[PDB]
């Protein structure tokens, strides 16, 4: 037996997509993984779903390696490409069981997906630039929301904005870069959540090296090294000669990574330098790349101009606690975040926040060229291509108008993982953006897409609710693409 | 071995019986519909193109079939034949709120989103509808004589068609009674021109061997009426038929005495006895048909004698006169000349004897499109422009409403699609490309743009000529939307047998 | 699939559950195990049945794979926590049902779980630390009803010195504790009163030939694991060094050349 | 092709709709017209062989076990074991023809099997059957008015 | 006693859909064969033939509800199904039958002693016909979906209205002809009996007639018995016009000698009588049924005041007014497409008249709407952990159960019903006894329906709460039977 294999192809490809189907979003339920061995695995994103999914049918497989190729590009919405690309299959085999010949319909997708791509570019947002303050601010919060911590949590998003934005790199392309170890938190004992407040650079909590340091020396050279200056029994002992040494070079404040020196406390205050134990050596390379130096294997044999340099160094007590900021380095790399409170263990979710903070931040700060979220943009589409495809004329009616109703599945999904009522909250998006273009008054309609936090209609240009352009515009059209290549199989 | 009874699986149990009745049905609408040769089981095949006589013919158990079945009845008997185009159109309703029910959606939003797109395009039509009553139609009827044109389109009976078209309209002007089906007939005539055939105010019907008594009857009689007699008058020993002979001879002095014209006698009279029975020195018949009587008591009230010598007034009442010619070397037998003949028939003169389904295909279509024309005034454009009007506007108000009535009202919009659909189908071009066409043009372009069927292609059916009745399309979407609703509203079949 | 898949495994979750929901309790029932050889074995212990018990669904699996972590982090408790999670689900049972998400359900759980700890914080009695009287009270409450009813006080002993040998001051006041580094010596011999508390570890092992110095008023113990790094020693002369390495007797006498007692055959578990 | 559609349901639950549907038989348009012009070869081309001076006799036999040998095409296709609805058509076709004019059997059934074999590979070439009626009905008006141009008359 | 509780439930089940104006229709085939939709959940369960005892139990108390309330029925069968479902559970928890009986008892004894509670009544009295109109639209809705109910209502209080004589009040004279036709909104009121005849020899005004109701309706050899043939129907007739009978009634056919005859006397011949006219008619104008044409006798004979015919809804039909009474009968004229739709109608006008009748028996009302059932449920369950002992799960699940026909009421319009119902048990705290559950919005919002005058009964509820828990208890009681 076996009949219209297109058919097979297009239940095999819609079961890929029920099965990642509800998983999408981030209130997404997770999934149990079975292998042969019993090895257990709990996940909700579907890239690694599908990367340790077993597959097993032909179309399915292909299904499968075009997410995967989806993934290395932009490595997100591998969801929304899979759950696009078997809407738009099954909506295809459809058309063609009511005998419309697949050649037109493969016409009408690439046709609609080039239309897309053109309105996406022609109804996208840069307002991701320095005059945006408050919708980074409630972006941030969004992401920090359902948490206690959102007392203070303007504060903390204005002073984490603040930090991302002025540890801003400027690379060879010109585009801005940020580094994302370079920022790390710091716990607090005293006062509670409530006043933890900005620090403009790199702090460790060690021992005070030279407290007699000045609010803000004119030079600090900062030479980062791993020899201790410990006394045993090209010097026998290496105590004075290295340092005498790199202090004749230029170097000012000469970090050691180990422990310190008996008698480095006369030393180091007349030579402006500290011996800070306890470095991090991921936080050692980061302060070395803000000062400009790198990390030296020994000083035996440059220090002159090659190690770092900062303009300040500040040397005192901070909420009962003794920071070292070596801080406004040569390139603003050198930053930390202190969190007020008891300990490491309990303040976990505002560090988690202050890391989807920063995440969310430099993702949005970058690819200026950026779109609504929650399903502003699908609504959009449907509403233009729908309207486009009635105008169009051709044979291709049909293909271009199931392909705007397809690219509202995603909407759907939402709604449904949220645990709102999949149809009336489409239905609101899609009235919503209506008068979007039908009414050229409310132009600024356009960015109304789904609030997960509770499942109501809401701006998301203010909201924040950012994606960028390029990770769309390509799973628009690796979805389009594995579409095309699916339906030309019988 | 499969039971399925819950209430989901029972409603999409019910509405796809629906889905199946509808594809029994699909091919048989409009002008140049197909069909099919269905037998009762006893030998008797039928072919009837109309889909109401399909559904009357066909029996299906289904419940949900059964409801169907008895609206798109009722729809018939109201108005019109629109029983094709509200079943499909009930189907469609039903087909595509299947991948609505079919995860949730409960029934009683899909009856209320329905109640509101069917109030949506019954008023949102009355604002395309065109009157077109006082466009000289009750006269100078060139419009009328086009509307008669457009039943009969595209055919080389084209010269005939015309002279047959002015044929119907004055038979119409002359019986402007709100004419229906039975109040007109026509009457089959072998050999002779098509063009031939002509109007006579009165009725057709050949004698046969056990029809009429005897020939040369007193055509040009002034007070001619139908007789009708319930006592037998055709054709130990000493006790029955002696009795016999004066039962004859009492029945002849009784016939003799009426002077009746026309007698009919409710046993046959052979025509071997013609010489034996050509003494009764008037007319003469039996075995008078019901359709001829219905003909005849309206027409100038023909009596009905009960009695061994049974006379009355109407025997030879006041009718004009009769007819009685060869017609086609073989003489007929004409009830004509009546004060209230209101019952033209169409002498069907034409050389092919198996014309007879093509003039009723023919004949009975041009009378109905002028009386529907005349009884109702405003008129939209027909061949699906009117549909897809509708179409475009429930899909363009869909995206208006906020809330769960949106997908509704959408696949309500969608589901009005099938009549250009289905008669493009009937007329057996490709429908993609023809739909395409139409829907492009009707959006965008012209409001009135409908289907073709000489050149197979789209075109401003409004210019064509392609009218159809406003209110006759709103009684009948409104009943397909009750329909819908209906068989929407079920949740559990109970049938509790008593055995 | 749809609530099928969770209904199942909420099913697992409530039998293996139920199945030894009698267990607990100073009046638990025995249970009864047979392998399928005729092999008899009756047990008491919640962890013992459910590690010897084969189950494959795995919900059931993940759940057992929780009771066992959690066996060694807290000890006591261990069944109690499976029976909360059954019953937990089992009430579950008629939410699911009623076709809401499990979204709305988690986060009333977190609520729940949310006022627990404070409601546990707040009527829990407080008692003061290592004084004799409610100590042995404890004793009573947890470590009796056992075997050690007619031997409570070597228990006893044993852990007044433990909870006092294992106190780390790391990141504040002897909040840290350990379970691993306590030197215990489970040697059989004698009668149980035998057991003693020595301060600082000792090793099961020492020099083959005791021909030579060991104790020292100021041991300077050195971890180490070619005599270049015995003579390299000398840069501060520790009294003794622990090494994992054999020592002949001339490097022995090398040893003592460099002020320093080597071990050998040590494992890293001393 | 067989069994129609297999899938059972639409997402993985026990359903049926069609009963039996496995040994049933479901026809739509160009299929259906294709068994009807199978049944008008099985007819027409065992019927062509009793045409003309050379036209051999027949010997069909029913379930009863009649003895019949004849010529007459009418006779021959008047009690063979008839099954399919549009073969009894024919089957009538021809006993109206003998009814109403007596001679001719034979020519009806082979030329009716005749147009119908030709249009069936007509519509194998994608053409409705409207068209190809519309063009019989050209063709019989062309062949009547060419039988009138050379009718002649006897006593 | 598992199977029974089973059996009650899956029978709740079946008829739950249908509660509220937003009842599921019914595809109903009865013993004959026939097509039948409805709604009704009485109609489904009068022609559901179940087999369990535990359901013939519950099925005889929901007869005995609908027997002197008129309605209500789809809750007390909603309402039983709940208490036996949850008794199945605190059941299988370990309880025993008797404690829980006991504590449904104590529960349904609070139930009605708290009922009269909620003071939402009749304004002033049955007059004022609009307002009492406007009054009786709760069965209305309920019955019939609440398009029509603005025609419904007026159409059936209008008819009761008619003879408000001495405070008393009766159904039975209540009645509806069947009138196919127009559309609904061409349906009226009428005073009388409704019914239609044959012949058209008819005279209007009429003083008191006689009704003969007739228990059993309708070659020289042959003249002589054509000849006896005339003579015998010549003594019928003769015999039917003794005593100066003036008028006729009959369910047989005409005859052209038959009116002449008739007409003879100048009497009409009342032909083509329904079926059930034989006793109604001996029942409303005193008549009695004759055995043959020749014995009508005036002692045995009827006696009715007005016949005249009536061409209202442009038929031909002979009303009977102004009898014994002078307004006891009063018929509701109806129209429509067919009668399937028109049996919706007439049994939506059956419950406006029973809910009428309770108001004339009590003129106390409570609100509707899922109003009183959560005020109910919200003060059993507040009062229940006040009471020690084992009758307090009793005392909770009673409660849930009254809980359980909001939720109903909920799904059935199609809306979430766990939101709605937290939504509505949390403004009941403060937004007090007037809230309720909104129909039309599609969000599950809650409505006050105070001005909305959807109000259901108060005797007709403490009724039906009362004999559905009698009923649970009496089926809990019975522990199994071999079968
Ligand atoms: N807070 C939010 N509200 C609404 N939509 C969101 C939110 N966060 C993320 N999304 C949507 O989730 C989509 C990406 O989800 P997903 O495909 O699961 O990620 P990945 O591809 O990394 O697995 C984005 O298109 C975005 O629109
Ligand atoms: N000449 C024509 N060209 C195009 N469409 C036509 C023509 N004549 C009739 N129709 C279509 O036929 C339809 C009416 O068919 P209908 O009477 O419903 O068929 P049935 O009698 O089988 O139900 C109309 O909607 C009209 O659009
Ligand atoms: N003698 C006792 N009297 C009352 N309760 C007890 C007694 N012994 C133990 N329990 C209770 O039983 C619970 C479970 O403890 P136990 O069964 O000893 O270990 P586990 O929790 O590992 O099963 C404890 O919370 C305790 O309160
Ligand atoms: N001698 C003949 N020469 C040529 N053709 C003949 C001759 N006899 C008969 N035919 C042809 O045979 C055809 C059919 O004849 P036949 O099958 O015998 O009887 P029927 O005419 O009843 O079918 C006729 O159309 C005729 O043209
Ligand atoms: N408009 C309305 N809004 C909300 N509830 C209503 C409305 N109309 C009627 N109801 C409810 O419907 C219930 C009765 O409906 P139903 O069970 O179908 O018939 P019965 O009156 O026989 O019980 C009443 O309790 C009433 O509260």
């Amino acid at each position: 037996t076996g009949e219209t294999i297109r058919s097979q192809n297009v239940m095999a490809a819609a079961s890929i997509a029920n099965i990642v189907k509800s998983s999408l979003g981030p209130v997404g339920l997770d999934k149990m993984l079975v292998d042969d061995i019993g090895d257990v695995t709990i996940t909700n994103d579907g890239a690694t779903i599908l990367k340790l999914l077993e597959v097993e049918h032909p179309a399915a497989k292909v299904l499968c390696e075009l997410a995967d190729l989806q993934d290395k590009e932009v490595g997100d919405g591998t969801t929304s490409v899979v759950i696009i690309a078997a809407e738009l299959l099954k909506n295809a085999d459809e058309l063609v069981k009511q005998k419309i010949h697949p050649t037109s319909v493969i016409s009408g997708y690439r046709l609609a997906c080039k239309e897309a791509v053109r309105y996406i570019n022609e109804n996208l947002i840069v307002n991701t630039d320095e005059l945006g303050r408050d919708c980074l601010i409630n972006a941030a919060k969004t992401s920090m929301s359902s948490k206690i911590i959102g007392i203070n949590g303007d504060f903390f998003a204005n002073m984490v904005v603040d930090a991302v934005l002025a540890i801003k790199y400027t690379d060879i392309r010109g585009q801005p870069r940020y580094p994302v170890n370079s920022v790390n938190i710091l716990k607090a004992h005293g006062r509670s959540q409530m006043e933890s407040m900005l620090i403009s650079g790199y702090a460790l909590n060690c021992v005070v090296g030279s407290q007699g340091m000045p609010k803000r020396i004119v030079n600090a050279k900062i030479a980062c090294l791993d020899f201790s200056l410990q006394k045993t029994k090209r010097e026998s002992d290496i105590t004075k000669e290295r340092i005498q040494k790199i202090l004749a070079t230029g170097a000012n404040v000469i970090l050691t990574t180990g422990g310190i020196d008996d008698m480095c406390l006369k030393y180091f205050v007349e030579a402006g330098a500290m011996a800070v134990r306890r470095v991090l050596k991921r936080d050692l390379k980061r302060i070395a790349k803000a000062s400009g130096a790198t990390i030296l294997s020994t000083l035996a044999n440059f220090e002159a101009a090659m190690l770092g340099q900062a303009e300040e160094v500040v040397q005192e007590r901070i909420c009962d606690d003794e920071l070292i900021l070596i801080k406004n380095t040569k390139a603003r790399t050198s930053a930390s975040i202190i969190l007020r409170g008891a300990n490491d263990f309990m303040c976990d979710e505002m560090e988690r926040s202050l890391h989807d903070a920063l995440c969310v931040v430099k993702r949005v700060l970058e690819s200026k060229s950026v779109v609504p979220g929650g399903g502003a943009v699908e609504a959009a589409l449907s509403i233009y291509l729908e309207n486009y495809a009635t105008s169009m004329g051709s044979r291709e009616q049909l293909a271009i108008a199931e392909f705007a109703r397809s690219l509202l599945v995603i909407p759907n999904t939402l709604a449904v993982n949220a645990a709102q009522d999949s149809t009336d909250l489409v239905a609101k998006l899609r009235a919503f953006h209506n008068e979007a273009q039908v009414n050229p008054e409310r132009k600024n309609l356009k960015w109304i897409g789904l609030d997960l936090s509770n499942g109501k209609p809401r701006d998301n240009k203010q909201a924040g609710v950012f994606e960028p352009t390029i990770v769309k515009v390509k799973s628009l059209k690796f979805a389009t693409e594995a579409a095309i290549t699916i339906l030309r199989i019988d | 071995g499969t039971d399925s009874s819950q209430g989901i699986p029972q409603l999409v149990s019910n509405i796809s019986a629906c889905q199946v009745i509808a594809e029994a049905v699909r091919t048989t609408l409009g002008p140049r519909g197909m069909d099919k040769l269905i037998v009762d089981g006893r030998g008797k095949a039928t072919i009837s193109n109309d889909g109401a006589t399909i559904l009357k013919l066909l029996d299906v158990v289904h419940p949900a079939a059964k409801t169907l079945v008895d609206i798109a009845k009722s729809q018939d008997a109201e108005v019109g034949d629109g029983t094709t185009s509200v079943t499909l159109l009930a189907a469609e309703f039903l087909k595509q709120v299947k991948p609505y029910v079919e995860e949730g959606l409960h029934p009683q939003i899909i009856i209320r989103a329905f109640r509101t797109a069917t109030q949506l395009a019954v008023n949102k039509i009355k604002e395309i509808a065109v009157t077109v009553k006082k466009a000289d139609k009750v006269e100078q009827r060139k419009l009328l004589e086009k509307c008669a044109m457009t039943a009969l389109s595209s055919k080389l009976i084209s010269q005939q068609k015309a002279f047959f078209a002015k044929m119907v309209v004055d038979a119409v002007m002359m019986l402007d009674d709100l004419l229906q089906l039975k109040m007109i007939g026509i009457k089959k005539v072998q050999g002779g021109a098509l063009e031939d055939s002509q109007l006579v105010a009165g009725v057709a019907f050949k004698k046969t061997f056990s029809y009429a008594g005897f020939e040369m009857q007193p055509k040009k009689y002034h007070n001619p009426k139908i007789a009708l007699l319930n006592v037998e008058l055709e054709l130990d020993y000493q006790a029955i038929v002696d009795a016999e002979w004066n039962i004859l001879y009492d029945k002849l002095e009784k016939i003799h005495h009426s002077g009746a014209k026309v007698v009919l006698s409710k046993l046959p009279i052979g025509d071997v006895a013609t010489q034996y029975f050509a003494d009764r020195d008037m007319f003469c018949a039996g075995r008078v048909p019901e359709e001829d009587l219905k003909r005849t008591m309206m027409a100038c009230g023909g009596s009905i004698q009960t009695s061994v010598n049974a006379l009355s007034a109407d025997v030879l009442g006041r009718c004009q006169v009769f007819e009685e010619t060869q017609i086609g070397g073989e003489r007929y037998n004409f009830f004509t000349g009546c004060p209230k003949a209101k019952t033209c028939t169409f002498i069907l003169r034409g050389g092919a004897e198996q014309f007879m389904e093509e003039t009723e295909r023919s004949l009975h279509d041009a009378i109905m499109i002028v009386r529907r024309a005349i009884k109702n005034d405003s008129v939209v454009a027909g061949g699906g422009a009117i549909e897809m009007e509708l179409s475009k506007y429930l899909r363009d108000y869909s995206r208006t409403i906020p809330g769960k009535q949106q997908l509704l009202i959408g696949a309500y919009a969608k589901a009005l699609e099938i009549i250009p659909r289905q008669l493009c189908d009937n007329a057996g071009f490709d429908a993609t490309n023809i739909l395409n066409k139409l829907r492009a043009r009707h959006a965008q372009g012209g409001t009135w743009y409908g289907v073709d069927i000489n050149n197979e292609d789209i075109a401003d059916n409004f210019e064509a000529f392609v009218w159809e009745p406003a209110m006759v399309r709103i009684n009948a979407l409104t009943a397909a939307s009750e329909a819908a609703c209906l068989i929407v509203s079920v949740d559990e079949t109970i049938k509790n047998p008593r055995s | 699939s749809g609530r099928k898949v969770q209904s199942g495994n909420i099913n697992a979750a409530k039998t293996i559950a139920d199945i030894i929901r009698t267990c607990l309790g100073p009046k638990s029932m025995m249970k009864m195990l047979l392998d399928p050889m005729g092999g008899i074995v009756m047990t008491n212990d919640g962890n013992a049945i459910l590690r010897e018990i084969q189950v494959q669904h795995p919900a059931a699996k993940s759940m057992i794979e929780i009771s066992r972590t959690q066996d060694e982090e807290v000890g006591d408790g261990t069944t109690s926590v499976i029976i909360l999670a059954g019953e937990m689900l089992s009430v579950a049972e008629h939410f699911l049902e009623q076709q809401m998400h499990p979204t709305v359900v988690i986060s009333a759980y977190r609520k729940a779980l949310d006022d627990m700890i404070s409601t546990l914080k707040k009527i829990s009695i407080p008692v003061d630390i290592s004084d004799s009287d409610m100590m042995l009270n404890i004793i009573n409450s947890s470590i009796t009803t056992k075997a050690i009813s007619r031997w409570s006080s070597l228990a006893c002993n044993i852990a007044l010195d433990a909870v006092k040998m294992v106190q780390f001051e790391e990141n504040g006041r002897k909040e840290i504790d350990i379970k691993k580094y306590a030197r215990v010596e489970k040697i059989p011999g004698g009668i149980i009163e035998d057991s003693c508390v020595l301060r600082g570890v000792m090793i099961n092992k020492d020099v083959t030939h005791p021909r030579m110095r060991r104790y020292i008023k100021n041991p300077r113990i050195v971890l180490l694991d070619i005599q270049q790094l015995c003579e390299d020693i000398i840069q501060l002369k520790p009294d003794v060094v622990i090494t994992e390495k054999g020592i002949s007797d001339l490097a022995q006498h090398y040893l003592m050349r460099a002020n320093i007692t080597a071990i050998r055959r040590v494992r890293k578990t001393d | 092709a067989s069994m129609g559609t297999l899938a059972f349901d639409e997402y993985g639950r026990p359903f049926l709709i069609i009963k039996d549907q496995d040994r049933k038989s479901r026809l739509m348009g160009l299929e259906a017209l294709k068994s009807h012009i199978m049944a008008a070869k099985a007819v027409a081309n065992t019927m062509r062989t009793s045409l003309g001076p050379n036209g051999l006799d027949k010997m069909m036999v029913d379930k009863d076990g009649d003895v019949t040998v004849t010529n007459d095409g009418a006779t021959i296709l008047s009690m063979m074991d008839v099954d399919h609805q549009i073969a009894k058509l024919m089957v009538e076709l021809s006993k109206s023809q003998d009814d109403e004019i007596g001679d001719g059997t034979t020519g009806v059934v082979v030329l009716a099997g005749a147009l119908l074999e030709e249009a069936e590979q007509l519509l194998d070439r994608g053409i409705h059957p409207i068209r190809i009626a519309d063009g019989y009905e050209q063709a019989a008006r062309v062949a009547i008015e060419h039988l009138d141009k050379i009718s002649d008359s006897v006593l | 006693v598992y199977r029974n509780i089973q059996a009650c439930k899956e029978l709740a089940q079946t008829t739950r859909t249908a509660y509220g104006p937003n009842g599921m229709n019914k595809m109903v085939i009865n013993h004959l064969e026939k097509l039948f939709v409805t709604n009704d959940a009485a109609t489904i369960l009068r022609e559901l033939e179940v087999q369990h005892p535990a359901a013939k139990m519950i099925v005889m108390a929901s007869h005995m509800q609908e027997q002197e309330v008129g309605d209500g029925t789809n809750f007390v069968l909603v309402f039983a199904g709940a208490l036996l479902e949850l008794a199945e559970e605190l059941l299988r928890i370990g309880l025993s039958v008797s404690e829980v009986i006991e504590g449904y008892e104590i529960a349904c004894r609070k139930a009605h002693e708290i009922l009269p509670n909620l003071v939402c009544c009749s304004a002033k009295n049955l007059r004022d016909i609009d307002e009492v109109s406007s009054l009786l639209r709760t069965s209305i809705m309920s019955k019939q979906y609440g398009n029509e109910v603005f025609l419904a209502k007026l159409i059936a209080q209008a008819c009761v209205s008619i003879f408000p004589d001495s405070g008393h009040f009766n159904v039975d004279n209540i009645r509806v002809c069947k009138i196919l036709g127009s559309g609904i909104s061409s349906s009226s009121v009428l005073h009388g009996m409704v019914f239609k005849k044959e012949t058209e020899g008819d005279v209007t005004s009429v003083k008191d007639a006689k009704i003969a109701v007739y228990s059993c309706p309708f070659a020289e050899e042959l003249m002589n018995f054509s000849k006896g043939e005339e003579n015998l129907m010549d003594a019928q007739v003769k015999a039917i016009a003794d005593t100066g009978a003036n008028v006729v009634v009959t369910g047989g056919k005409v005859a052209d000698m038959a009116l002449h005859y008739a007409n003879k006397y100048n009497i009409m011949l009342v032909r083509l009588n329904s079926k059930w006219d034989l006793r109604r008619l001996c029942k409303t104008v005193g008549a009695t049924a004759l055995p043959r044409l020749t014995p009508p006798v005036l002692e045995e004979m009827g006696h009715c005041d007005s016949v005249y015919l009536s061409e209202v809804g442009d038929t031909q039909v002979v009303v009977f007014k102004h009898e014994k009474e002078d307004g006891a009968i009063s018929t509701i004229v109806l129209r429509g497409s067919t009668d399937n739709l028109m049996d919706d109608i007439e049994r939506a006008v059956d419950d406006g008249v029973n809910t009428f009748k309770v108001l004339t028996r009590d003129k106390r009302l409570v609100p509707g709407g899922g109003a009183t059932e959560i005020e109910l449920a919200k003060q059993i369950t507040s009062y229940g952990e006040t009471c020690p002992g084992l009758e307090q799960y009793a005392i909770k699940k009673f409660a849930e159960a009254f809980e359980a026909i909001p939720r109903a009421l909920a799904e059935n319009s199609g809306v979430k019903a766990n939101e709605v119902i937290s939504k509505l048990y949390a403004v009941h705290q403060e937004g007090n006894k007037n809230v309720g559950l909104d129909i039309e919005a599609e969000v599950p919002a809650v409505k006050d329906m105070l001005e909305a005058g959807i109000l259901d009964t108060y005797l007709g509820k403490y009724w039906a709460i009362k004999l559905a828990t009698n009923a649970a208890v009496t089926v809990l009681r019975v522990d199994q039977i071999i079968m």
